[PDB]
């Protein structure tokens, strides 16, 4: 039902792990997400800093979605006709890592994480899409 | 199967992927039509891509149509195409590249990767940072896992050419005269099979006098012969020194480091680990040892440095292509006629990255 559809259409492929509906303006709130993965504990610190004015000393500093360590890989996400950040997120040790695209609506930001091996290239399409499905929305 | 196709400022180098070399290499230049090594072969009677950017589609478009019919000999709508850019391409430049591709060439399937990210995969990593000198440009690479970093990507307009350059400027002060390009070949030439990279360079200069091995002679085809001498190192030392050539720039040594400067923290040790030369530029005797002390001095004491310059790092670009473009993993990454049909020329800037 109503936001959930979105993430259920993102998760039908094959291709992506976790996934999620955030609401960006006044508090940052997870309007659908996948249950009980990372995305679904994305908070307003976080938010805040995917949508500030800084666009810079993330590259550095590294951020996080939900607590998990995550590193910028190409920040367009203010950008007009653009929207999107890819990233790719870190592991201590030995662990996989995992490519992500975040794209921005006019309410939204829609978070897709792809399973392992698989191209932020196709991750940052799909996102893309789905995002573009909710701008037409006016959403 | 899957064509590979390298641009340059310079070079261009085509062939299919699981081949360990190109099938073709020829000059990047334009003059019936006059194209790549027709041009410099009957020279008396433009260069396309400019410091790794293109600025002239007709030109391009003919240089693809040669590689094609001409050189490669082969159907493009037959074969789906990896080509290569330039890191930080221009983004309209991206889209009208796919638009000629499966418009004008027809062709069933296209990629276009940054040249630095096929060189570090050619020596097996996928974390690293790649300094690629060609002819036109210079760029540092902060890379990781198979990613660019675009924020941290630095460029220096220095490579080949000036030095080709630079080279003809001292040895005419000297005397010698060349200002026809049939009489530069010949310069080319001497830079390449006599220039090398002092470890250090003041010392080098300074202790020059007591020779030995340092001078040699080359004769010009006009029977002529030259003596050269510290110009073997001076003129590669403006990649390090590039005040020599007249601009207020920092050397490879010190962008490389102000690359990885702007990059995170949690890969800094690991870019330091696997720095990667790559491109004919870097061709050069004594380089890696001189970029190794470079950058052992730039950064802290304890950093491990490892600097990597592999044998075929003139065609790394290209070899690494290949590699990538014949695994399976590669068509889930491809772009597709219908893809290209959904979603028009945009779609580069979702898919290749
Ligand atoms: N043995 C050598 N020693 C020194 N320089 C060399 C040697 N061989 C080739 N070069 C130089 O390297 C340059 C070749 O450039 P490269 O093969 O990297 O592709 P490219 O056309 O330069 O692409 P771009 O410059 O746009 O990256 C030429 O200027 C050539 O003179
Ligand atoms: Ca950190
Ligand atoms: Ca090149």
């Amino acid at each position: 039902a109503g936001w959930n559809a979105y993430i259920d259409n993102l998760m039908a492929d094959g291709t992506c792990q976790d996934a999620a509906i955030v609401g960006y303006k006044d508090s940052p709130s997870v309007w659908a997400a996948v249950p009980g993965k990372t995305f679904v504990n994305i908070t307003p610190a976080e938010v805040g800093i995917l949508v500030g004015k800084d666009r810079s000393s993330f590259f550095v500093n590294g951020l996080t979605l939900g607590g998990q360590k995550c590193s910028v890989i190409r920040d367009s996400l203010l950008q007009d006709g653009e929207f999107t950040m890819d990233l790719r997120t870190k592991s201590t040790g030995g662990a996989p890592t995992f490519n992500i695209t975040v794209t921005m609506t006019a309410k939204t930001l829609v978070l897709l994480m792809g399973k392992e091996g698989v191209h932020g290239g196709m991750i940052n399409k799909k996102c893309y899409e789905m995002a573009s499905h909710l701008r037409r929305s006016q959403y | 199967a899957a064509l590979v196709v390298d641009n340059g400022s310079g070079m261009c180098k085509a062939g299919f992927a699981g081949d360990d070399a190109p099938r073709a290499v020829f000059p990047s230049i334009v003059g019936d039509s006059y194209v790549g090594d027709e041009a410099q072969s009957k020279r008396g009677i433009k260069y396309p891509i400019e410091h790794g950017i293109v600025t002239n589609w007709d030109d391009m478009e003919k240089i693809w149509h040669h590689t094609f019919y001409n050189e490669l000999r082969v159907a493009p709508e037959e074969h789906p195409v990896l080509l290569t850019e330039a890191p930080l391409n221009p983004k309209a430049n991206r889209e009208k590249m796919t638009q000629i591709m499966f418009e004008t060439f027809n062709t069933p399937a296209m990629y276009v990767a940054i040249q630095a990210v096929l060189s570090l995969y050619a020596s097996g990593r996928t974390t690293g940072i790649v300094m690629d000198s060609g002819d036109g440009v210079t760029h540092t690479v902060p890379i990781y896992e198979g990613y660019a970093l675009p924020h941290a990507i630095l460029r220096l307009d220095l490579a080949g050419r000036d030095l080709t350059d630079y080279l003809m400027k001292i040895l005419t002060e000297r005397g010698y005269s060349f200002t026809t390009t049939a009489e530069r070949e010949i310069v080319r030439d001497i830079k390449e099979k006599l220039c090398y990279v002092a470890l250090d360079f003041e010392q080098e200069m300074a202790t020059a006098a007591s020779s030995s091995s340092l001078e040699k002679s080359y004769e010009l085809p006009d029977g002529q012969v030259i003596t050269i001498g510290n110009e073997r190192f001076r003129c590669p030392e403006a990649l390090f020194q590039p005040s020599f050539l007249g601009m207020e720039s920092c050397g490879i040594h010190e962008t490389t480091f102000n690359s990885i400067m702007k990059c995170d923290v949690d890969i800094r040790k690991d870019l330091y680990a696997n720095t990667v030369l790559s491109g004919g530029t870097t061709m050069y005797p004594g380089i890696a040892d001189r970029m190794q002390k470079e950058i052992t001095a730039l950064a802290p004491s304890t950093m491990k440095i490892k600097i990597i310059a592999p044998p075929e790092r003139k065609y790394s670009v290209w070899i690494g292509g290949s590699i990538l473009a014949s695994l399976s993993t590669f068509q889930q990454m491809w772009i597709s006629k219908q893809e290209y049909d959904e979603s028009g020329p945009s779609i580069v800037h979702r898919k290749c990255f």
